[PDB]
């Protein structure tokens, strides 16, 4: 008889939208080609494609078929007028995923997100998922429609680590999660003063982020010349100013405030002041 | 990051003949320990309040109250009834990628003075749990309390994974 192909492989990539059906090609000396078929194996679902190559080739592509559905595929050798016994394996193509997933707008209480809406047909939507990384507690989820590609998380906590998650939806089935984690920001102080200067010494002040609870300030200092000459000190949430002492008479200063939270610091507030 | 294995839930009672009709209300958080070490921030912690309301399909909307940065802060959960009375996981949990398991599980109650609440989660292949001490009032016991530290031990963790957090009147009464 025809021998019919071996060594059938199903390789549906979600990111491209196309089938790759490769085998390892018959034995039988002097054949036309290959015809494969795919045919959704649920009778109510989709329909059926067929392709053909030449007779050195062992793969061939189908795309436009719909994600989650089953397929069976058929690859049949090709002899003029007559065809093997064909082989036949079954493939459920994934849904896609997400792949340019951004945020922005990064706030203490909020994170915008971006993302290109994916050009498939029976997708009808998209999950957002908000889960607190540290304990792995839901915090917010919420449904967009096919056609949208930015969304605004609000309510939530400064210096919080969240994983943010954007699924792909079909009727009936989704796409692996496109999920990071993304930091809400910490405030920083605001506005940067200095007073009663001497030759050695100065006081920094500065205005706390207002209605947060900080672990503490942080306050670092280097000579402008010297940059890598890093001093730091640590001062209390309730406190708004510290007196530097031990510096240098007529040199230039740089001296940054950064907000802390659980370890996770503002940017800084900075200013330049020479004793 | 490290954490202390979690106890085999022959090891965790369920207290028997639930009523969800009785269970229903404020309670105020009055003790707390978990497997996840502690960071201490100079700080005594503040006491929450969580409100389990009982629903026609017998499922409880559960909403976590805080006073933390100076605002009220609310958390929502839907929990769904379990095996057996007592019971509840999260409904709708593969909506959550990589929350994989959800147990809560009243171990000891009498309704209106006292409850002893244990919850287990697997989030990202970290098995997480903890107890709750809830009271009706803010205050209990020491009896009670005692009772508490002797359960959470009898898990296997250790007398500083213990926490009794203070009384306040900001968010959890109104």
């Amino acid at each position: 008889p025809l021998s019919p192909p071996t060594n059938l492989h199903l390789e549906a990539n979600p990111d491209t939208g196309v089938l790759t059906v490769s085998w390892e090609r018959s034995t039988t000396p002097d054949i036309t080609g290959y015809r494969i078929t795919t045919t959704p194996t649920n009778g109510q679902q989709g329909n059926s494609l067929e392709e053909v190559v030449h007779a050195d080739q062992s793969s061939c592509t189908f795309d436009n078929l719909s994600p989650g559905l089953e397929y069976n595929v058929s690859v049949y050798t090709v002899k003029d007028d007559k065809e093997s016994v064909p082989i036949s394996d079954t493939i459920i193509p994934e849904v896609p995923q997400l792949t340019d997933l951004s945020f922005v707008d990064i706030t203490d209480s909020s994170i915008g997100l971006r993302w290109t809406p994916l050009n498939s047909s029976t997708i009808i939507g998209y999950r957002i998922t908000v889960v607190a990384a540290g304990e792995g507690i839901p915090i917010f989820e919420d449904f967009v429609d096919s056609s949208v590609g930015y969304y605004t998380v609000t309510g939530l906590e400064p210096g919080i680590d969240y994983d943010i998650s954007v699924i792909t939806l079909i009727n009936g089935g989704e796409s692996a999660p496109t999920t990071l984690t993304q930091q809400t920001a910490v405030p920083p102080p605001t506005d940067l003063r200095f007073t009663n200067i001497g030759p050695d010494t100065m006081r920094v002040t500065w205005a706390p982020p207002p209605s947060i609870d900080l672990t503490n300030f942080l306050v670092r200092y280097s000579p402008v010349k010297n940059e890598e000459d890093v001093a730091e000190l640590s001062i209390s949430p309730s406190d708004n100013a510290v007196v530097l002492t031990n510096l240098l008479p007529g040199t230039e200063y740089v001296v940054s405030v950064s907000s802390v939270y659980e370890q996770h610091e503002s940017t800084p507030l900075r200013g330049r002041q020479k004793t | 990051s490290d954490l202390i294995p979690a106890p085999p839930l022959s090891k965790v009672p369920l207290q028997q003949n639930f009523q969800d009709n009785q269970f229903h209300g404020k309670w105020y958080v009055v003790g707390k320990a978990g497997n996840h070490d502690l960071r201490e921030d100079k700080d005594p912690r503040k006491m929450q309040a969580t409100i389990y309301e009982l629903k026609e399909d017998k499922s409880y909307n559960v909403t976590n109250v805080r006073f933390v940065h100076k605002k009220c802060n609310y958390r929502i959960w839907t929990f769904v009834p379990g095996s057996q009375p007592g019971e509840f996981t999260l409904g709708n949990i593969k909506s959550w990628p990589g929350l994989t398991s959800w147990l809560v599980r009243v171990v000891s109650t009498n309704y209106n003075q006292h409850a002893m609440v244990f919850f287990k989660r697997v989030y990202q292949n970290r098995e997480l749990f903890e107890i709750t001490l809830y009271g009706r009032t803010k205050e209990l016991t020491n009896e009670l309390k005692e009772n508490f530290i002797r359960f959470s031990k009898s898990l296997g963790l250790p007398e500083n994974h213990i926490v009794f957090p203070v009384p306040i009147d900001q968010c959890i009464d109104g």
